[PDB]
């Protein structure tokens, strides 16, 4: 079916310029517009202009146009996105969505693009086990976990044994440390059991840093 | 340019029961207005277009009506995974333009948290930092007070918490809350405690530790 591929998260110094990309497949990419939004705290849901591939034509929100620019390239399916001069205030997640030739409402959207503005350095986290024990038991099941430490920016992806384990999973939301470093938590409820017969690995990637880490998480 | 005013901004209701939300717009916009579901983690997904018309494979307990600038969502019968932050959006005027969204909680029967606690890894401890993680889990409603001790005495300024969105399926909580010390300080002491306070508990509850 439809599908709108964005490109991955990306830390931006303030005053650099950033590019990001939405590639559509399931449809004939040259006949359908494509539109951009912006989703931040600020000012929640954006609209910031629309893409239509088959004649070129651009429509920007005049509050978006001096930063945002608009192109396509047919041939790979795929629409861009470029923002200039970047401050704090354009650190939001930037989706491209779809119409349904009925006016400007969206159908499909992209997953989204988490873009930060900072002047912090890229960091991939350190990724600790939170083992089980008896003062994580609770009757024939226990909790474990690991902990994604001190990394930068947003996002980090976890799942537990590659995806294989998703009941009783927890991934926090990341908090910003004093250190002005994210941290997190991923924790998991399994029967105590299973403690000694099936084996419990986190998967943890940071595609700001390009990592992915595996730990496996045993009674210590 | 058009703006959207949704209310309210929160609404609280329990599974079976009807939600109601409305939006206005500045001024009108025909029948030009869609609504959205945002459920945590997720682009919003279009439910109502021109107002009143259930897009593809939307459930029928999911309707709109209003013409001009007064708009009604409603959800005849919530059900828990109808957590979401609702929008409504016109594309009558340019450019379009969204509501603030309602935030969709569900209300569900007290639940105790169950606590867990965890020490610092071996390896952690490498780093000169030790972090010590208390973990509340699958509680409702939200309200919790998490202290540390350490031999006893109170901690103050060095720990941080986080809390998951409603679950979905059972429409609890989970609540961490993280404990950082120098290895230095990890090691002067013995005792690790977190304290939870909470109201599907008749006193509170305290998880320990003896560091070794």
């Amino acid at each position: 079916q439809v599908q709108l591929q964005q490109s991955g998260p990306e830390l931006v110094r303030p005053g650099v310029s950033v590019k990001i990309s939405c590639k559509g497949s399931g449809y004939t990419f040259i006949d359908e517009a494509l539109h951009w939004v912006k989703q931040s705290h600020a000012e929640s849901l954006e609209w910031i202009g629309v893409i239509r591939p088959y004649s070129g034509e651009t429509n920007y929100n005049q509050k978006f146009k001096d930063k945002a620019t608009m192109t396509v390239d047919i041939s790979s399916s795929t629409a861009y996105l470029e923002l200039a001069r970047l401050t704090s205030e354009d650190s939001a997640i930037y989706y491209c969505a779809r119409d349904w030739e009925r006016g400007d409402f969206f159908d499909y959207w992209g997953q989204g693009t988490l873009v930060t503005v900072s002047s912090a350095s890229t960091k991939g986290p350190s990724v600790f086990p939170l083992a089980p024990s008896s003062k994580s038991t609770s009757g024939g099941t226990a909790a474990l976990g690991c902990l994604v430490k001190d990394y930068f920016p947003e996002p980090v992806t976890v799942s537990w044994n590659s995806g294989a384990l998703t009941s009783g999973v927890h991934t926090f939301p990341a908090v910003l440390q004093s250190s002005g470093l994210y941290s997190l938590s991923s924790v998991v409820t399994v029967p105590s059991s299973s403690l000694g017969t099936q084996t419990y690995i986190c998967n943890v990637n940071h595609k700001p840093s390009n990592t992915k880490v595996d730990k496996k998480v045993e009674p210590k | 340019d058009i703006v959207m005013t949704q209310t309210p901004k929160f609404l609280l209701v329990s599974a079976g029961d009807k939600v109601t939300i409305t939006c206005k717009a500045s001024q009108s916009v025909s029948n030009d207005l869609t609504w959205y579901q945002q459920k945590p983690g997720q682009s919003p997904k279009l439910l109502i277009y021109y107002a009143s018309n259930r897009y593809t494979g939307v459930p029928d307990r999911f309707t709109g009506s209003g013409y001009g600038t007064d708009f009604t969502f409603t959800i005849s019968t919530v059900q828990a995974e109808d957590l979401a932050v609702y929008f409504c959006q016109q594309d009558y005027g340019s450019p379009p333009t969204f509501g603030g969204g309602t935030k969709v909680e569900i209300k569900r029967t007290v639940a105790a948290p169950s606590v867990f606690i965890f020490p610092p890894s071996d390896e952690q401890l490498k780093s000169g930092t030790a972090s010590v993680v208390c973990l509340l889990n699958n509680f409702y409603p939200r309200e919790a007070k998490v202290q540390w001790k350490v031999d006893n005495a109170l901690q103050s300024g060095n720990s941080q918490e986080s809390v998951t969105e409603q679950d979905s399926k059972d429409s609890t909580y989970s609540l961490s809350s993280t404990l950082t010390l120098s290895k230095a300080d990890y090691e002067k002491h013995k005792v690790y405690a977190c304290e939870v306070t909470h109201q599907g508990l008749s006193s509170p509850v305290t998880k320990s530790f003896n560091r070794g």
